[PDB]
RNA sequence: CUUGGUGGUAGUAGCAAAUAUUCAAACGAGAACUUUGAAGGCCGAAGUGGAGAAGGGUUCCAUGUGAACAGCAGUUGAACA
RNA sequence: UCCCUACCUACUAUCCAGCGAAACCACAGCCAAGGGAACGGGCUUGGCGGAAUCAGCGGGGAAAGAAGACCCUGUUGAGCU
RNA sequence: GAACGUGAGCUGGGUUUAGACCGUCGUGAGACAGGUUAGUUUUACCCUACUGAUGAUGUGUUGUUGCCAUGGUAAUCCUGC
């Protein structure tokens, strides 16, 4: 289907996407920036380090209230967190991403992740009860993911 | 409107950047202006704060009511083992300031001092001052050195010396040595230089530097106490019980139409770990440490002229949070800034101290060695053994 | 797997609280296939 | 420095510590610590208490 | 102003009433919360017990399910079939 | 209770994983005097000015709150005498 | 003196609601710069401000020991011989 950015050489690349994912939008954007240029083998390790609070993610745009941590200094920033949930999802997405490449006939250990992009999705809603008989909304913020691999040694 | 009942203000505005110091060791901000009358001598020294104890002495001050009486007086122990000279550095005087002209290190530098120039020692290869020490094993290197010294003969006015501590001997955990600059206040620059050139790479004890019944200025960092509210920091009045939203506060800050809040008003923050300067601390006694003679070592430091008993200043069960005091020390009157194991920078007085009190002569009668770890009731162990007797375990 | 039903019946048979019933943890799969009161009376006589 | 003795315990008091108590009748007493002080005010007879000297003295211990 | 939609404020305020959980094993893709056993605690017969009325109206029981709900999760449930 | 404050304990606040609001919002947000609807965040003239951010704090924003209930006007009313 | 400084800093005794007692006035409903007693004191997580805390540009990278242009500023008074 029509992706936003067309790859330069289809022979080299493979596509993959994922729709309507119950995750926080704001977490997934910044974690998605740090990985953007990296190697696939570095990242699948890297994300596992996040699960153990070993390597942080620097929070740049969506930075309101976020506490400081020491590991961010590698990136050149103070604020960082170890957002587990967002890691576990787009690790399923790489495996699904890699297998699909195998059908097209490529070497896995040359694949550089060239592009990634998040979009907001249709909000769900439940409610919470408050004082003096008032009922505010209590809304989810789910997100659309998509990504494009390119071979680069 | 006017305040009804006038009252003096809490605190001082002249200290009020109440902030955590970048530095941990106290900088000697300004040394004295040297004078030829005296021969050359060193202005400053580096000690460590061990603990506290009692003293007893007959005092002689005609005119006072306490004339011919045996008072007691509290004293600190500052362990000041000898420091090692490893360098000089010149300082030209300008209308802008006092620019550093040319530093000259020695050939051989110890590993305690080398430790300072690296963050991670285990990792590093320890390659410091290798290519430099070549200048001390060639004709050309010493030749440029001679040019350096001749320049410093001409143009440089002031000379400071780089003297590091011998931390290896101490019981502490850190092995990393403290370097430090020490200004020389003496005669002419040539003399001052040939003396330091003579003493380069040499030991320096304290008996050389300081003497007894001298007033000195103690510098050091305060014992930090963390976050404390404005009450404990600035010492305001507590509010009464009926308050809704708390009472350990200052209620009105400032007025309306000076629409800002002034800097003088007391707020909350960090207390302590402020750099500080106590003055007029009299040196009652420089006690000599442990040293071996005739096979056996002689360690009876606290034996005085009147008691003539063998005990040392080391109390029962060691000084708390320190170790065994083997090296030389000083016994200052009163408290001083800083906690245990804390470095304490001693300095000679800027002002010419000449009063009836400052010229007073000390004659100690007794040094208390009883335990600090609870209500001690025994000076020494043999006295204990006599009072108690033989135990079951023996 | 899921044995709250069997504990409940055991209590109704013995006419006591299920607080007192002791089951053998080892023969779990053997208990799970009970689903019936006479078959439990059989397990009682059996002694598990 | 008259190293005064403790009235209660029988220990030798050294100069800086301890706390003297001068009553209205006279009879200046010395005490090493509040432990002795509290027993003194509650009027417990020291000859019964083990750690004191008078106990081991009464029962002829040592020598 | 009317209806409908979307922002900053914010991934913040917050999920603090009445003492408490811990070890192993099983199914299962996955378990701080499921189940069993073991150990430690509480309600302490004016009860956090056993039975009824008015009132609710299939919520009772079993098997299976794991979309949505149970303000975290759940192999569970008064949810669904 | 006060001279006169100090120390200790539990629940929080704090940091983290998960989940996640609303009031409010013309633009925005460093000061002195000056004149001006006679007390300016913006104007004039002066003083100056350095990314992004954390925990606190209550001087200001004539802060939010509720088309002023006291007063007056109204050829607008009700309750009572 | 500074919005007769200072209430999202307190208190709420008095003024200044609703309940009630008295004297005088008014036939009465009611009145009194005439007395008396009981009577819900809201929100901060915004911007700035101050306080303290990470950090930022430039010298190719990195430590080291050091320099001071600027701000701040402190001591007081009394008794006896
Ligand atoms: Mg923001
Ligand atoms: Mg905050
Ligand atoms: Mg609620
Ligand atoms: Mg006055
Ligand atoms: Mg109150
Ligand atoms: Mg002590
Ligand atoms: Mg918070
Ligand atoms: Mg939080
Ligand atoms: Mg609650
Ligand atoms: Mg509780
Ligand atoms: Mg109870
Ligand atoms: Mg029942
Ligand atoms: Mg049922
Ligand atoms: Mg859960
Ligand atoms: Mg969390
Ligand atoms: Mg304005
Ligand atoms: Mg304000
Ligand atoms: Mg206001
Ligand atoms: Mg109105
Ligand atoms: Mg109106
Ligand atoms: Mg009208
Ligand atoms: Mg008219
Ligand atoms: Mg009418
Ligand atoms: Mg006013
Ligand atoms: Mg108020
Ligand atoms: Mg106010
Ligand atoms: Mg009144
Ligand atoms: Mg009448
Ligand atoms: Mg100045």
């Amino acid at each position: 289907v029509r992706y936003s950015l067309d790859p330069e050489n289809p022979t080299k690349s493979c596509k993959s996407r994922g729709s309507n994912l119950r995750v926080h939008f704001k977490n997934t954007r910044e974690t998605a920036q740090a990985i953007k240029g990296m190697h696939i083998r570095k990242a699948t390790k890297y994300l596992k380090d996040v699960t153990l609070k070993k390597q942080c993610v620097p929070f740049r745009r969506y930075n309101g209230g976020v506490g400081r941590c020491a590991q961010a200094k590698q990136w050149g920033w103070t604020q960082g967190r170890w957002p587990k949930k967002s890691a576990e999802f787009l690790l399923h997405m790489l495996k699904n991403a890699e297998s699909n490449a195998e059908l097209k006939g490529l070497d896995v250990d040359s694949l550089v992740i060239e592009h990634i992009q998040v979009n907001k999705a249709p909000k769900m809603r439940r409610r919470t009860y408050r004082a003096h008989g008032r009922i505010n909304p209590y809304m989810s913020s789910p997100c659309h993911i998509e990504m494009i691999l390119t071979e680069k040694e | 409107s006017h305040r009804k009942f006038s009252a003096p203000r809490h605190g001082s505005l002249g200290f009020l950047p109440r902030k955590r110091s970048s530095r941990h060791r106290g900088k000697v901000k300004s040394f004295p202006k040297d004078d030829p009358s005296k021969p050359v001598h060193l202005t400053a020294f580096l000690g460590y704060k061990a603990g506290m104890t009692h003293i007893v002495r007959e005092v002689d001050r005609p005119g006072s009511k306490v004339n011919k009486k045996e008072v007691v007086e509290a004293v600190t122990i500052v362990e000041t083992p000898p420091m090692v000279v490893v360098g000089i550095v010149g300082y030209v005087e300008t209308p802008r300031g006092l620019r550093t002209f040319k530093t000259v290190f020695a050939e051989h530098i110890s590993d305690e001092c080398k430790r300072r120039f690296y963050k991670n020692w285990h990792k590093s290869k320890k390659k410091a001052f290798t290519k430099y020490c070549k200048k001390w094993q060639d004709d050309a290197g010493k030749r440029q050195l001679d040019k350096d010294f001749s320049s410093m003969k001409k143009y440089c006015q002031v000379i400071r010396v780089l003297a590091h501590t011998q931390m290896r001997l101490l019981p502490l955990r850190q092995k990393k040595a403290h370097l430090m600059e020490i200004q020389v206040n003496g005669g002419t620059v040539a003399e001052k230089l040939d003396w330091a050139r003579e003493r380069l790479e040499q030991q320096v004890p304290v008996s050389q530097v300081f003497g007894q019944d001298e007033m000195i200025d103690v510098i050091g960092v305060t014992k930090g106490k963390g976050y404390k509210g404005v009450t404990s920091r600035w010492h305001t009045k507590k509010l009464p019980r009926k308050t809704h939203r708390g009472l350990r506060k200052v209620a009105c800050i400032g007025a309306w139409h000076p629409a800002r809040v002034a800097f003088s008003v007391a707020r909350a923050g960090q207390k302590g770990y402020h750099h500080r300067t106590e003055i007029n601390k009299k040196i009652y006694k420089i006690g000599q440490g442990y040293l071996i003679k005739d096979g056996k070592l002689i360690k009876n430091n606290a034996s005085t002229d009147y008691d003539l008993s063998d005990k040392s200043i080391n109390p029962l069960g060691g000084f708390v949070h320190y170790g065994e005091v083997t090296n030389d020390f000083v016994m200052l009157k009163g408290c001083v800034v800083g906690t245990k194991k804390r470095v304490l920078t001693l300095r000679k007085s800027l002002l010419v101290q000449t009063k009836r009190r400052a010229l007073e002569k000390i004659d100690l009668k007794f040094i208390d060695t009883t335990s600090k770890f609870g209500h001690g009731r025994f000076q020494t162990v043999e006295e204990k053994k006599a009072f108690m007797g033989p135990l079951k375990k023996d | 797997s899921m044995l709250r039903l069997q504990k409940r019946l055991a209590s109704s048979v013995l006419r006591c609280g299920k607080k007192k019933v002791w089951l053998d943890p080892n023969e779990t799969n053997e208990i799970a296939n009970a689903n019936s009161r006479q078959q439990i009376r059989k397990l009682i006589k059996d002694g598990l | 420095m008259k190293v005064e003795l403790c009235s209660f315990s029988g220990y030798k008091i050294y100069p800086g510590h301890g706390r003297r108590y001068a009553r209205t009748d006279g009879k200046v007493f010395q005490f090493l610590n509040a432990k002795c002080e509290s027993a003194f005010l509650s009027k417990r007879n020291p000859r019964q208490i083990n750690w004191t000297v008078l106990y081991r003295r009464k029962h002829k211990k040592g020598q």
